[PDB]
């Protein structure tokens, strides 16, 4: 009861690499694989998320940031060239 | 036929950032990364509607690729179709800097 | 016929994020959740064969080097140090 | 701009209904509609996505999450007309990449 | 043996690699440099992958015959033919 | 603004650093060491996620009374038993 | 040396079999016979683990995949007779790390 | 009691390649970490089955971790019990140089 069942549909090639790597001894059931790629998957999707809260984060400063003007790029090459010392 | 492109002014902080920082060794690369960031933003003038929408970052934002850098703009009106009177450049981000999942 | 359809066991806390996600309209289906974690699985195991083949490689340059011998690192301490130059 | 598709391209774009479809139609119609609608959008943007020359030379991407279209323009220039867009390939990330970029 | 360089990193990345010395993680910051390298030349490999992956899909595309406008519509009752054999 | 710093990084991945730049895939080393160390920030945040996750499960082992000695053929039947309400 | 479980250490293993076993007992004891084996070769080499103050200052851990034993030898040094070892907690690394190490 | 305790000529080099490394920047990190190396293989002379076996690398294989560093080596005979007549480090590896899913 520790475990939630469901039936979900892998590609050709990835049943057969997952049924090669239980063969193996590696894992003793598909259903490890799939645990272990879920956790993995989960912390992918934090990372992509804190994406997304980053890019939000930093479109919100530039918002903030005040009135949108022109940028001459001649012009901004001198400054920041002048930054370098 | 050109729409005004602005910037706000933390993306023209970001562009002078990205300046500083690679010019501090390589002046060359520098100037070519100011070359391509212009000539992308220079297009989009002429094409106000070629970024990709992202809503899910805020609902009007756009994201333009110039590599390594993610620029992210609105168009105002922020309409699929019509006239526009702006671009307004929002943040120009170094993905190899900022993100996970890009770069 | 271009999946291959398998029951698997997931945590309950697993399943639940999953439909969490699909509700979200992240994905259509828990199956696209799996195909995605199950590429990315792949990768990862890969990594790991690469790191159980680094670890042989360098075992068997160790074990090709010749007579072993009792180390003292006191003196191992003033080769390394002349090697500093 | 003329909008056309390699023979492999829409075998992609069946490839990916039948996938999704075989469980839910719904989402499988969505994936069209989306994937269409990029299509148009490039037509008339011919030049939005990401030159790729370290794939081929012509070669461009342009994400339309979770797939991404692989592309080129004829001719292959930087400015002015552009005569056809060649969508060569629509790849599902989830599936054959390790990133975007 | 060792290669010494000059690098520029930004400053709120050389805050955190001070940090992590100063915690005891690592005892200097090239430690973490050399580690952080490490694993981007996996990553790059791993995006090497990916590059030659698309490049395999597309000369595929470009080898397969004359390109066609395509009717979604069309299309869809194509795929859903495709569905039921 | 910019901090440069001085590290020491193995001949090995000076090597890759440098085919990565003449190859036109970056356009100096440091571009590849912030690339590598904002990876590595990100690995870091994990690593603690792993830290705190097992003192968490850690200071609960420790609050759950006194420890005893166990059968494993008794340990078999009682989680047998579990399986079977 | 003495070996000892915390009462939550014993739970992680009846959840361990309990998982596993609900697919395939064999491997449900295979892991057990893995564990215990482990186990009784820490019982003769308490310090065999690797230190983990980090975690909490008497935490060692060993690994015996997929699983790490968290333990603590008592008394918490690194040289002497040890009176007994107590296993806190077993681990699934597959479920709850992002690495091992 | 401590059975004889030999290193291949390649993981001397190893414990040389280390110390040089570190100690070209920071010479108390560098001894300390010969302090503990030191340490582990003391341990391990008196205990030589203490590193858990790893067939899979090579059937005689065991491996003994002090962070970061791993120590790969094996007992003659290799036997789960019994006399043993020495133990031969066969190499000392740096995670962080060597490994994708440790350190
Ligand atoms: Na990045
Ligand atoms: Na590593």
């Amino acid at each position: 009861a520790n475990v939630e069942k469901m039936s979900v549909a892998v590609t050709p090639q990835q049943a057969a690499v997952m049924r090669e790597a239980v063969e193996a001894g590696e894992y003793a059931t598909a259903s490890e694989i799939v645990r272990e790629a879920v956790r993995d998957w989960l912390a992918k999707r934090e990372l992509r998320h804190d994406d997304i809260r980053r890019l939000r984060q930093l479109w919100d400063e530039g918002k903030a940031s005040g009135r949108p003007e022109p940028v001459d790029f001649d012009a901004l090459r001198k400054e920041a060239r002048q930054k370098l010392t | 036929m050109a729409v005004r492109l602005v910037w706000s002014p933390t993306a023209k902080a970001d562009l002078i950032d990205i300046y500083v920082m690679i010019g501090s060794e390589n002046i060359r690369a520098a100037d070519r990364y100011y070359d391509q960031l212009e000539a992308r933003a220079l297009q989009l003038a002429d094409q106000p509607r070629m970024g990709v929408r992202r809503p899910d970052i805020r609902p009007s934002a756009r994201m333009l690729v110039e590599a390594p850098f993610v620029l992210l703009y609105e168009t105002v009106p922020d309409t699929d179709d019509g006239p526009v009177e702006w671009v307004e450049i929002v943040r120009v981000v170094d993905g190899r800097r900022d993100l996970n999942r890009l770069f």
